[PDB]
């Protein structure tokens, strides 16, 4: 059976309190998304709504009695993603054995299908990452900076 | 894994709940705080 | 107002009967093979995995993951070609399926 240890309940309580915005002690079923995320477990909105979560604001208000029985349920799912699936995945772009990826063709994949990102979030990607003269990005530094997160060594 | 909270629901579900001196709690869910039961005397009644 | 005397001259004369006879199988949707291969890829997590996979050959299982009919698309080299109907709604469906 699973429950939550010392640093797991302290972590959950800290973040719980951090989310109290009205000044009562409630959290929202919409806020659950970025809250579980803040706990450093990585869901889909599908994974969130599976344990009572909402599109809109202010539908159901969750307590600590509900929050901890979310996280204990969430500590079970195994498939979160690796690096290597994504290697093989993003090799499929190729046409000539380059491992490269033009920014234009790369914007369309971020927008079109899924949970999705915006025009705006794409303008953010094309702030940060290594183009060149023709305009290739490169899959190996790209995926690695995604998994590295905001600040590997450099960061802006 | 019997963290105090887990015990509340057991004590309501398994053969109390309907007995005339056991009263039902003030809802935890969409609420705030804690978990409990409620019981009765002649002089008054008790939040547990 | 539509007139049949006029329309009878005009639909003969605009290259229309002949211009369905080919352009019937002709493709009204046309985009690019790299994006479309890469936007689809893991739909076939049963069929396409394991290190590295061909430039061309990967596309069939990544199209045909959600079945998709072999009449109503066509392989091309840089540009990819589709029909009307079959593509778009099965393409919406790729949000719910991805």
């Amino acid at each position: 059976m699973a429950d939550l240890k010392a640093a797991e309940v302290e972590k959950a309580r800290e973040h719980f309190e951090i989310y109290d915005w009205e000044g009562e002690g409630k959290i929202d079923a919409r806020d659950l998304g970025d809250l579980l995320r803040s706990l450093d477990c990585k869901p889909t909105l599908a994974m969130v709504k599976k344990n009572g979560g909402s599109d809109k604001r202010g539908e159901k208000k969750l307590t600590l009695e509900e929050f901890l029985p979310i996280f204990s349920q969430i500590k079970k799912e195994k498939e979160v993603g690796t690096l290597e699936d994504f290697m093989e995945g993003l090799k499929v772009y190729d046409k000539a054995e380059n491992g490269t990826m033009l920014a234009a063709e790369l914007a369309h994949v971020l927008l079109s299908l899924g949970e999705r990102l915006t025009d705006i979030e794409c303008e953010e990607i094309m702030r940060v990452c290594d183009e060149d003269d023709d305009g290739f990005l490169k899959y190996e530094p790209f995926v690695k900076t995604i998994i590295a997160g905001p600040f590997p060594d450099e960061g802006k | 894994k019997a963290t105090d909270k887990s015990f509340q629901d057991k004590l309501n579900a398994n053969h109390l709940g309907k007995s005339p001196n056991f009263v039902k709690p003030k809802p935890p869910k969409p609420g705030q705080q804690e978990a409990h039961f409620s019981i009765a005397h002649y002089a008054g009644t008790v939040p547990y | 107002v539509i007139d049949s005397g006029l329309v009878m001259h005009q639909l003969t004369c605009n290259g229309v009967l002949e211009g369905i006879r080919i352009c019937r199988k002709g493709f009204p949707n046309r985009m690019v093979y790299p994006d479309f291969k890469q936007r689809y890829t893991i739909l076939a997590a049963s069929a396409v995995p394991k290190g590295f996979v061909d430039a061309k050959k990967v596309t069939e299982a990544v199209l045909g993951a959600i079945q998709l009919d072999a009449n109503d698309y066509r392989l091309g080299n840089t540009k990819v070609f589709f029909r009307a109907g079959v593509l778009g709604r099965l393409e919406e469906m790729r949000d719910d399926r991805l």
